[PDB]
């Protein structure tokens, strides 16, 4: 069985942990619970092939930027998450992609832009903006809500499919 | 700064930030439960960086602050009936129903060990640990 090492990055409060726990345990809670380092393993069937996802959920803040450097080096694919009601988290995506490119010495890194909290009405980043960012980066964009589970499988499946394409 | 690095069953890990007065159990319950692991099925150990003994078991009620800066490991108790699933593809010629969504299942997947059967797009909702009392 192929294992896929995934890393979830993005600013604080955007729902990285909620997205991961929804995927892993089919469960959503409203509680904010600060992440330092958390890895999860879960079997998933993707396009008829069982694979093992090894998912690392990270802290967004600058304090742990040297930890993130090491996490990213061995990561094979990256979920770059922003909250669709937080424009700063959207623009901060750029810092996380720059950080990833530094430890990969490549622009060809499997990556999906994830716009989370799509259940909320207070939306400040619209679908068109994010598609344009993802287009300029050459990566897919997926809308999600960790609260409703909308698009959660789609984000992780799309990232696995990006890794598979890259390993061709 | 008041953190403990904790290796967890099935090659997982967490870094816990310790709130004074909490036990190891208080600090690790959520980490285990979110990974589909029952605390009652596990033991917690202090890793020993010395020979003739890799780890030493600790009481779950041990004060967590007292172990700050050490590396701990949580392992399954001996012979607990928990394993990882062994998924195989399966075409159901007879009418069958998904264990996740209860809809018709024609082409799906099935755990050869516990018999869980499901649609591909239902696989992430299959519980993480396979329960085998066979
Ligand atoms: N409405 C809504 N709330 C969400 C969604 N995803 C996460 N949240 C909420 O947003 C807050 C932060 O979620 P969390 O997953 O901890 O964010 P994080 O990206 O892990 N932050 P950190 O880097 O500090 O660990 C929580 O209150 C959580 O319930 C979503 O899709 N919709
Ligand atoms: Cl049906
Ligand atoms: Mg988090
Ligand atoms: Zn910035
Ligand atoms: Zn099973
Ligand atoms: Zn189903």
């Amino acid at each position: 069985m192929t294992e896929y090492k995934l890393v979830v990055v993005g600013a604080g409060d955007v729902g990285k942990s909620a997205l991961t726990i929804q995927l892993i345990q089919n469960h959503f809670v409203d509680e904010y619970d600060p992440t330092i380092e958390d890895s999860y393993r879960k079997q998933v069937v993707i396009d008829g092939e069982t694979c093992l996802l090894d998912i690392l959920d990270t802290a967004g803040q600058e304090e742990y930027s040297a930890m993130r450097d090491q996490y990213m080096r061995t990561g094979e694919g990256f979920l770059c998450v922003f909250a669709i009601n937080n424009t700063k988290s959207f623009e901060d995506i750029h810092h996380y992609r720059e950080q990833i490119k530094r430890v990969k010495d490549s622009e060809d890194v499997p990556m999906v832009l994830v716009g989370n909290k799509c259940d909320l009405p207070s939306r400040t980043v619209d679908t068109k903006q994010a598609q344009d960012l993802a287009r300029s980066y050459g990566i897919p964009f997926i809308e999600t809500s960790a609260k409703t589970r909308q698009g959660v499988d789609d984000a992780f499946y799309t990232l696995v499919r990006e890794i598979r394409k890259h390993k061709e | 700064s008041n953190t403990i690095r904790v290796f967890l069953p099935n090659k997982q890990r967490t870094v816990v930030n310790v709130r004074n007065g909490m036990s190891l159990h208080d600090c690790l319950m959520k980490a285990l439960k979110v990974r589909g692991l029952q605390p009652e099925c596990c033991a917690v150990f202090r890793l020993l960086h010395e020979h003739k003994g890799k780890k030493a078991r600790l009481d779950w009620n041990t004060d967590a602050a007292s172990l700050i800066g050490e590396e701990l490991q949580v392992d399954f108790l001996d012979h607990v009936p928990l394993t990882t699933h062994n998924f195989a593809r399966k075409t159901f010629l007879k009418l069958a129903f998904c264990d996740i969504c209860q809809k018709f299942l024609l082409n799906g997947f099935r755990c050869q060990t516990c018999g869980y059967k499901f649609h591909e797009h239902c696989s992430t909702k299959v519980p993480t640990m396979c329960v085998d009392w066979s």
